[PDB]
């Protein structure tokens, strides 16, 4: 989850 | 600012279906994960469904509660999110919000699941330094109503009480307190909208 | 699934003083990036939730400096350092570390203010309703503090409890008082069988009930 969120949120 | 606005709520019978949606403005909708979160007395705030982006092949996620019953979808070209809600039970009653995690919520759209019939309210004037007036909004179903005074002009000094449910009908009252120097000598009017029945009524408080 | 635990209420807070709202999670919300993915929202009466704090202690844009927050990975506290009347509402915690997203049950902020007796007003059934064969008698007990209050209905001297329904408002965002309506619902015939109607309000602000009356035939 967090890996996906962090990637998403940085973009 | 960013604005999230839901629509499509109303009443349906148990075992039936509803389809609600929200439009998001003020940002590029297609670039955001989007979710539905509902609110009810028994379960409080409850996330139910979520959808990612085109680049994620529109991956969807569901709370166990609604798996098999709900389908979330998005139309990026319309900046619109949808929730198709099937095989509903009374516990699916609640206010449904679009939530853009973790920053933005809509105003909510109300969904009632019941076999009881939609009934508009009867609206009755409550006439008697400061003077307190009111209206009695009796025997409607489902929630909600919206009550205003003087088309929303009169806002301060107002108490609209929570409804009570009895025998599948709701009742509430609203009071307004104003200067005696202001009434009956300019008028005070209660306005009552009931979205489920598509009705709006005004009642002038007269001596 | 993560359980987010909040008490339904807090100790009433005097205006201008500090309120603390707590939350705990069943799993640590600290991530390996050093961020603790704990969020606070406020839901005011009649409104949706709105974001106050993100990542444990960071204020969302436009949120007043009156608000602050800290915590461990599992135990968190929102502080409203100088409470204002408009801050009444329910404050929710949420995590952002996995799905399903979960929220705490919400803590309602109650403002403590100076005791205030109710303003009592009584209303007979309207003519319009009487045309229909029911008769609702309405009494407002308005703008009192604290919330605890009793109403009594007396008809021609006799207490009536059957057919009475009471509704309290949320704490007022301006004056930090409560209001209550008491509605007595009768059949037209039963209403017409009696002439003198009284609503009596008993509040801690006096040993004397506050009495309001009307007569059906006037």
């Amino acid at each position: 989850y967090l890996e996906d969120w962090i990637k998403y949120n940085n973009q | 600012e960013v604005k999230v606005e839901e629509s499509g709520g109303g009443l349906v019978q148990p075992g039936g279906s509803m389809k609600i949606s929200c439009v998001v403005s003020g940002l590029t909708f297609s670039n955001y994960w989007m979710s539905w979160v509902r609110q009810s007395p028994e379960k409080g705030l409850e996330w139910v469904a979520e959808i990612r982006l085109k680049s994620d092949n529109y991956a969807t996620y569901y709370a166990e509660s609604v798996k098999g019953k709900f389908t979330i979808s998005r139309d990026d070209s319309k900046s619109r999110l949808y929730l198709q809600m099937n095989n509903l039970r009374t516990e699916d009653t609640g206010i449904y919000y679009c939530f853009l995690p973790m920053d933005y919520w809509g105003q909510g759209t109300s969904v009632t699941v019941s076999s009881a019939k939609t009934t508009p309210p009867s609206v009755y004037p409550l006439a008697p330094s400061m003077v307190t007036l009111g209206c009695l909004v009796k025997g409607y179903f489902p929630e909600p109503v919206t009550v205003t005074w003087n088309s929303g002009s009169l806002s301060s000094g107002v108490h609209t009480f929570p409804a009570v449910l009895q025998s599948d009908l709701y009742t509430l009252s609203s009071s307004v307190t104003v200067p005696s120097s202001t009434w009956p000598s300019e008028t005070v009017t209660c306005n009552v909208a009931h979205p489920a029945s598509s009705t709006k009524v005004d009642k002038k408080i007269v001596p | 699934d993560i359980v987010m635990t909040q008490a339904a209420f807090s100790n009433p807070v005097t205006l201008g003083t500090s309120a603390s709202i707590s939350c705990r999670s069943s799993k640590s919300l600290l991530h390996s990036d050093g961020i603790t993915y704990l969020y606070w929202y406020l839901q005011k009466p009649g409104q949706s939730p709105h974001l106050l704090i993100y990542h444990l202690s960071n204020l969302a844009s436009g949120v007043p400096d009156r608000f602050s927050s800290s915590g461990s990975g599992t135990d968190f506290t929102l502080r409203i350092s100088r409470v204002e009347a408009e801050d009444v509402g329910i404050y929710y915690c949420a995590h952002n570390v996995e799905l399903p997203r979960t929220f705490g049950g919400g803590t309602k902020l109650e403002i403590k203010r100076a005791d205030a007796a109710p303003t009592v007003s009584i209303f007979p059934p309207s003519s319009e309703q009487l045309t229909s064969g029911g008769a609702s008698v309405v009494c407002f007990l308005n703008n009192f503090y604290p919330k605890d209050i009793n109403v009594k209905w007396k008809i021609d001297g006799s207490e009536r409890q059957n057919g009475v329904l009471n509704s309290w408002t949320d704490q007022d965002s301006k004056d930090s008082t409560y209001s209550m309506s008491s509605t007595l619902t009768l059949t037209k015939d039963e209403y017409e069988r009696h002439n003198s109607y009284t609503c009596e309000a008993t509040h801690k602000t006096s040993t004397s009930p506050i009495v309001k009356s009307f007569n059906r035939n006037e």
